[PDB]
């Protein structure tokens, strides 16, 4: 029923510098939005809930923005251990619990 | 811990049925759902259902509903999913994970339904093959 | 005194006027009054009473924090004349998460529910005293009309489902005789889910028009048999449909079988009723959320899944005011029978978090054969100002 | 059971005695009591009960500020026994801003107007239900009595008028069965502005004395047909005037047939009754405000406009003592009809600024062919100590 | 109207489902509620009534404080339609600290005990007026049942006890006629102590189930012949015992004649019912102290003396939540009389020291041929938060 839309597809960026993942809903969800951090090999992993706070696993370098149907991520000072795949997910109410497509994280190093 | 554990991989013909289990490290299951959600090979997350472990009521996601059922068990603390009607497309990574949200509203619906937990993954591969 | 029999044709309806309203909340501001939700109303042969499923607690008080969970231990169902608010003289008629309520034209029988999800009893109340009880059959929250039953020669008849919400789920429709369960039918025809039914008697037989969670937009209708116990089942045909979240109307469609399929899921209690091929309704203004309310006629609603010809609008709470479950009741007349219905007026929790509790009032308003003007009557409550 | 007719004489009447008393504010001080204005009083064949426009709110409460406008959604008519001061278990009868109210020796008839201020709506709603409705005429705010009506041989009588209080105005008598409207007539005869009527029966018809916002400080009378629905009117021919504000009676003058023209403008709703050539009235003690409440007989005052010989003064509200509206009811004895009035003890805003809110008590007196003593019996409540 | 004679067959009962619930302590934390204890329940022809024992004092009030003693001079009856909470609009039917009520067919009887401890007055009140009184026999605390006496063609009977908790005591049986003492029949049989009876009609005799304070952890039984006042006693056989404390059903054992000499000294008010050789019965859950509460059929522990075999059982409050007295009442159906029961859930003093006061909810089931499911009912009060 709703729709999860992620953007970029696939992002690149050096060590040092600041990364930022868009997410948007076919309709309002009243901030009931989290994302996740997939690691090759192994099981996701919770980053952010309800749009503005995160987990106990991750540090202030992660931040979470935005409300009702367009949401953001963003990831300061970029580092070797954040090549990953990021997937936002919406929880407005009732099923089914829709998953955005996600965005792999690859970074350009010399 | 807390941590949930998984059963082991497993191959099964088509059309056959298979089953997945969870259970609590720590033997507590509180009400909080459990839910199973899987990955297909170069594939995105598909949450497929769940249940609640004291309350038990259950709940499929609608492209599952004729093929899967959820039940559990608080003496073995354990959840148990199966799934029929198999074919090749089902091969995929099987993921049990606990939800935040632990009560149901006749008419409010859910809330915090997003899996705070997840257990290590079962492969589960359909195919003819020995 | 004799039992009901309804055999009186349906009055010429033109739209609806004012008749009665609760102000619960503005009065517990400054007074001991009940914390309630999900209210419906009901007439004897002689006067009204309004019921609702109370929370075990008054509002100014400590146990109304967390009011928000629709089961618990403590819920009973109140009953009071029309008009008259929910202070503490407030008589509790039976233990009950869910209810429904009728009066035979001798005495009043009422339907109760509780205990645990999945193991629920229902109890059936009559003349005071308890004749009959029935267990959970499908084990995951057995539940109910939340609004009057209907009674012809004696024999009531209720709805009552059992299991999922978001798929096939267990209903049954129950025959009952001064509080004895005599017959149960199973549901039957096309309808896929249902929940919540508003029922009114239409002669020889009752008509429901109740609530779909699982797939439909449209509103699934059952008519029943009370001679035969035989049940069929059909969706409202209009092209203006009445559940919430639904499509605008510029793109909305509905099939007079089947689930139409537009935004499906979740739904709220309503009603509509037969006027020849048109069909009277009401529903929220706003497509997405509980806010206002209104009513009209659609031109052919009830015969031709097309129409989209709708007259006679009427604002009865404006889009910036809070709205919630509505249902239909009838009166009997000196020459025709009535049809009239309530709104309820949520307040509080989790939409308003300036304070702990949530609440409802209520305003009424009945089917009129004269003329009428216009206005909006909300709660009316400074949730701002009063007790937190 | 049968319907009413008062076909009995009218009583020897030689003054006013004391009958009751409510003291709302002084309760309000500490207790939950309802905030009103515009009461009156009307009875059943057995006993009497007390009626009053409601604010949606109790006294000590944070919704009782602002409560001077006469006109909201949340009013309503709350019903009392006379002599039960309105508390939390009080029944609200009907939405309203405006209302009247009448017992036809079955069942009571309410009259109830609510709406947007250019498109109101009236209810009539009888034996508990709503029967018949009707919309404003004029578009400029449809009013009433907030008073009894009166009702013979099961036909009601309404006063009911729309457009402006300083010009001319749409007046309009409907006749009203069982609560069906049967038919209406227009106001006819020298009447020029109708207002808030306090009518009483006179069989075989009914009779009517009128507030007059525009030009007359003498006031109207109406008389009504009951068997052919013919209307007439004119004015009170005393010397001595009715309204206020007025002139002295030093210097005040009237007419049978036309408005004085002396300080016409502005009003308050009164009553006055014929003897003979006779005529017993009330006013407020002093002419330019609301204080203070008399009463007395004018020899040949209903049919000579010269006279000015006055006699049987009472005082009920000594001439420090807010007073307010004040009107007739009538109650059959053993072999006559007697003839009773009340008086709104109006308190607070927006003259005693010491609080935010506005409110009234009453004060009930009828008639006696006995003997009587003398005193005063205002509200009596102390502003300068109670709730702000 | 004509006298009770309750000569229809008992129900077939399959066990206990949900009737009402008060909410009491819950209301308190916020409106004007009795403190009370030792309540039950009664039904007149045509509604029940709940009944109490109040302290002279709301909860909210500082007379609350060291409500604990069971005897002083402001206690009085309480009597309320049940459901309806104990408001201040409650009637105080008499002077009491000990009592027993009944309804005959054609009017109320009470039974009340006031006065010195070593010189108290019973006083017998009918159809709202004092017809007799009886004084202290034995001159140590005259008691009664603290529940509902039992009438047969218009004549009553009541058990009544003075002298000695821990040691014999004298017991009498009296039987009364429109409120005035008929006869009286001294104890019989091999009952050695008998306090606070439960009783039913048992067509044509009375049956009563009563506590042992003395010697038994078996509760003791007391037939009564209505035609010739005679009197027989014995004890429960069932080898599962009702009283508190008691030893665990690993251990315990019983006689049907004599105290089986098991934790035999004190006790708690409680009740048992025959079923041909099975009983019926409820109990704490908890040995040695009054927290939760079961009931439960015994095969053949109505006559076999060395049973344990139970089926059927129902928790109606759990383990970890207070309990205490419990009686039953009979409700007249259409073609059988059934059995219901009642549990006093007790707050506060000696064991919850976060308070001040002592005071009670309650919570009622009625037996059912039907079908039913599970749950948990208990007072709900969050005694951390609300007044001290
Ligand atoms: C004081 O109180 C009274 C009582 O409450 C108030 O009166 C009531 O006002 C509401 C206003 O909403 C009316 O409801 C509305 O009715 C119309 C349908 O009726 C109109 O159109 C009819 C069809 O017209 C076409 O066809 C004819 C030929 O048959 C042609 O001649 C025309 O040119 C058109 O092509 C027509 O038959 C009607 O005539 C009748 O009524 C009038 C009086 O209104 C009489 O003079 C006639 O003699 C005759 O009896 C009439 O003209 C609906 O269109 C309304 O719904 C639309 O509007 C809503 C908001 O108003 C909106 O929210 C809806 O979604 C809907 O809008 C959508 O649909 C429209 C088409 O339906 C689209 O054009 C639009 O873009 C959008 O897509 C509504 O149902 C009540 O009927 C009326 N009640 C009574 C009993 O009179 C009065 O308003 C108050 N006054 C004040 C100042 O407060
Ligand atoms: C205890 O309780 C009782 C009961 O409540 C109290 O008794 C009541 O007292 C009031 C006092 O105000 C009386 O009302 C007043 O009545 C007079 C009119 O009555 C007097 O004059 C009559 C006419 O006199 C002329 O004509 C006769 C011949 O017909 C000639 O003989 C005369 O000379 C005159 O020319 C006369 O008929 C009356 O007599 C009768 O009544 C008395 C008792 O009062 C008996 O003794 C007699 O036997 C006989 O039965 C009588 O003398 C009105 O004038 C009063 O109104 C004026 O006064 C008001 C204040 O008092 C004032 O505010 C008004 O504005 C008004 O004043 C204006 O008008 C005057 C002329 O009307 C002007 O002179 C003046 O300047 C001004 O312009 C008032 O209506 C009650 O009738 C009386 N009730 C009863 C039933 O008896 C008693 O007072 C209490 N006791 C105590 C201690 O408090
Ligand atoms: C939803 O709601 C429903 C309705 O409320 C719930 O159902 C109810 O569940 C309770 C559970 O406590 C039942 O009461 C219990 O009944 C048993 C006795 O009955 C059982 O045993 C019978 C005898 O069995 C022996 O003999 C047969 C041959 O005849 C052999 O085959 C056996 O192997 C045994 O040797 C047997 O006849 C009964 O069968 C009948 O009932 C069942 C349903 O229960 C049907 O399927 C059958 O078709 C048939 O009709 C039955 O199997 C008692 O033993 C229970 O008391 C013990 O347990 C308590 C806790 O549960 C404990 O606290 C007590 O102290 C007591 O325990 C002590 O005694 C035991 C022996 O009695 C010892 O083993 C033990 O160690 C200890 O010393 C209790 O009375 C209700 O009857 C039942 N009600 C109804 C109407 O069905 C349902 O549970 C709810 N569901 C959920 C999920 O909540
Ligand atoms: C009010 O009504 C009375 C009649 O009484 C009313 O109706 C009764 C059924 C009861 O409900 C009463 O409680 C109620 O007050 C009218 O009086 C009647 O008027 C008619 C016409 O003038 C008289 O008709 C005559 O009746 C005789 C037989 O009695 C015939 O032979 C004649 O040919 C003719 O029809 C009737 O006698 C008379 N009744 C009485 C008791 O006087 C009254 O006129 C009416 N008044 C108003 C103002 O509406
Ligand atoms: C209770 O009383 C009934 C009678 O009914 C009672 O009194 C009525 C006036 C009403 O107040 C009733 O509401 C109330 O219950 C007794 O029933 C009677 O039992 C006797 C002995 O079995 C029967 O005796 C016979 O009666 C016929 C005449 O009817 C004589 O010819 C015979 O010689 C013989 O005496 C009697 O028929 C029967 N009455 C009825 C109405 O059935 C009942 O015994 C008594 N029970 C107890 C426990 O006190
Ligand atoms: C449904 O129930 C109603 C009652 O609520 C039934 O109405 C009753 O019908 C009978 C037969 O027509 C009426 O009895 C007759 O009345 C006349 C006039 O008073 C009298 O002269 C005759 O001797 C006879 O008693 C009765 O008055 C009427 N009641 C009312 C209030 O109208 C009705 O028959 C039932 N409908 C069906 C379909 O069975
Ligand atoms: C206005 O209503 C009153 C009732 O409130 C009417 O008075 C009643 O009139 C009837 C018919 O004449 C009287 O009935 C007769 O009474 C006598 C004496 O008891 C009896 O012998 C006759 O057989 C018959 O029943 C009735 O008693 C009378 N009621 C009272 C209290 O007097 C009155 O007629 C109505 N007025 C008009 C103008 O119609
Ligand atoms: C106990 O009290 C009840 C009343 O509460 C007594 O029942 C009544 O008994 C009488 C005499 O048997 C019945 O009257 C007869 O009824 C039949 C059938 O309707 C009728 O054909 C006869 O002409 C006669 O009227 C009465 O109906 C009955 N009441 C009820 C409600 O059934 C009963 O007799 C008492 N029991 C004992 C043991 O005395
Ligand atoms: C009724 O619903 C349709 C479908 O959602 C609306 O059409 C969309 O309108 C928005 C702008 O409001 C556009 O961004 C989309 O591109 C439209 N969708 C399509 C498929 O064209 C329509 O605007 C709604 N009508 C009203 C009056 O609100
Ligand atoms: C329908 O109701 C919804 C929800 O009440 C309205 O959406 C809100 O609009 C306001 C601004 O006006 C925003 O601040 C909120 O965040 C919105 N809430 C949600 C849940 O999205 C909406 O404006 C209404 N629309 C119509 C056409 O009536
Ligand atoms: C009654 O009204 C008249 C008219 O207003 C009053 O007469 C005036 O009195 C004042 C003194 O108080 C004079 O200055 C005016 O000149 C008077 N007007 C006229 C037209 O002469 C009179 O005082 C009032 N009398 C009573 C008893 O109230
Ligand atoms: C039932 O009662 C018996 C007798 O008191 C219990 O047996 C005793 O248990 C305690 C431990 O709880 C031991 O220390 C004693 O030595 C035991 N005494 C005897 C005589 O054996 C028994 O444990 C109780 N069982 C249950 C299930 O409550
Ligand atoms: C029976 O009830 C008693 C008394 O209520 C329980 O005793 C309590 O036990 C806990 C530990 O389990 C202690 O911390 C408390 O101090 C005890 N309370 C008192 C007042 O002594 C007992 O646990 C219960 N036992 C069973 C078997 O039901
Ligand atoms: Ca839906
Ligand atoms: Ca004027
Ligand atoms: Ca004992």
């Amino acid at each position: 029923e709703i729709v999860m839309t992620q953007s970029p597809a696939t992002l690149s960026l050096s060590s040092g510098e600041r990364a930022t993942l868009s997410c948007r809903a076919s309709r309002s969800v009243s901030s009931n939005l989290a994302w996740y951090q997939q690691k090759p090999g192994q099981a996701p992993r919770l980053l952010i809930y309800d749009a503005s706070t995160r987990a106990t696993g991750f540090s202030a370098r992660f931040a979470g923005s935005g409300s009702g149907t367009e949401f953001t991520l963003t990831i300061s000072s970029l580092q070797s251990e954040d090549s990953a795949i990021y997937y936002c997910q919406q929880y407005n109410n009732w099923p089914p619990w829709t998953f955005g497509q996600g965005t792999k994280v690859e970074i350009k190093r010399t | 811990q807390v941590h949930l554990v998984q059963s082991g991989a497993e191959v099964k013909e088509p059309g056959s049925s298979v089953t997945v289990s969870c259970k609590a490290s720590g033997g507590s299951f509180n009400n909080q759902a459990i839910s199973w959600v899987r990955q297909a090979p170069g594939q995105g997350l598909e949450w497929m259902g769940g249940i609640f472990p004291i309350s038990g009521t259950p709940t499929s996601a609608q492209r599952f509903q004729g093929r899967v059922t959820f039940t559990a068990d608080e003496s073995t603390t354990t959840v148990y999913m199966d799934l029929s009607s198999l074919r090749s497309d089902d091969t995929a990574v099987y993921y049990c994970a606990r939800a935040g949200s632990d009560y149901f509203n006749r008419d409010l619906g859910w809330e915090n339904y997003y899996f705070a937990s997840w257990g290590q993954g079962t492969l589960v591969t359909v195919s003819s093959a020995s | 005194a004799e039992y009901r029999n309804w055999s009186k044709p349906q009055c010429d309806i033109t739209g609806f006027a004012p008749f009665s309203k609760d102000n619960s909340i503005r009065l517990s501001a400054g007074g001991d009054i009940w914390v309630t939700r999900e209210p419906y109303v009901s007439c004897d042969p002689d006067k009204c009473y309004q019921f609702a499923l109370g929370q075990g607690t008054t509002l100014n008080n400590v146990h109304s924090n967390n009011t928000v969970r629709d089961r618990t231990p403590y819920r009973t169902l109140l009953m009071n004349e029309l008009g008259v608010p929910f202070h503490l003289g407030t008589k509790q008629v039976c233990i009950a998460w869910s209810s429904s309520s009728c009066h035979d034209g001798k005495a009043w029988l009422h339907v109760c529910i509780t205990g645990d999800d999945k193991n629920a009893t229902a109890s059936f109340i009559y003349n005071g005293r308890l004749v009959d009880s029935v267990v959970s059959w499908s084990k995951e929250i057995l539940r109910t009309q939340e609004s009057e039953c209907v009674c012809i020669n004696g024999t009531c008849t209720v709805v009552m489902t059992d299991g999922s919400a978001s798929g096939k789920a267990d209903t049954k429709i129950l025959f009952i005789e001064e509080g004895k369960i005599v017959h149960t039918s199973t549901l039957s025809g096309s309808a896929q889910h249902v929940e919540e039914c508003s029922c009114y008697p239409r002669y020889p037989g009752v008509r429901c028009v109740c609530r779909d969670n699982w797939k439909g937009s449209n509103r699934p209708i059952v008519d029943i048999n009370i001679k035969d116990h035989s049940i069929v089942s059909s969706y409202v045909c209009s092209g203006l449909v009445g559940d919430t979240p639904r499509k605008n109307d510029s793109s909305s469609s509905s099939h007079c079988l089947d689930p139409n399929n537009e935004e499906g899921g979740h739904g709220v209690k309503g009603w509509a009723f037969d006027d020849g091929n048109d069909v009277w309704m009401g529903r929220t203004i706003n497509e997405t959320s509980r806010l206002g309310y209104e009513t009209f006629k659609v031109i052919e609603g009830w015969s031709n899944p097309k129409s989209k010809l709708q007259i006679n609008r009427q604002v009865i709470v404006d889009r910036g005011n809070r709205s919630g479950y509505s249902g239909i009741f009838s009166v009997e007349g000196k020459s025709c029978i009535n049809r009239c219905f309530y709104v309820e007026l949520i307040r509080g929790r989790k939409e308003e978090t300036e304070v702990l509790w949530t609440s409802n009032s209520i305003v009424v308003f009945c089917g009129t054969s004269g003329t009428y003007g216009t206005g909006s009557w909300p709660d009316g409550a400074d949730l701002n100002l009063m007790p937190i």
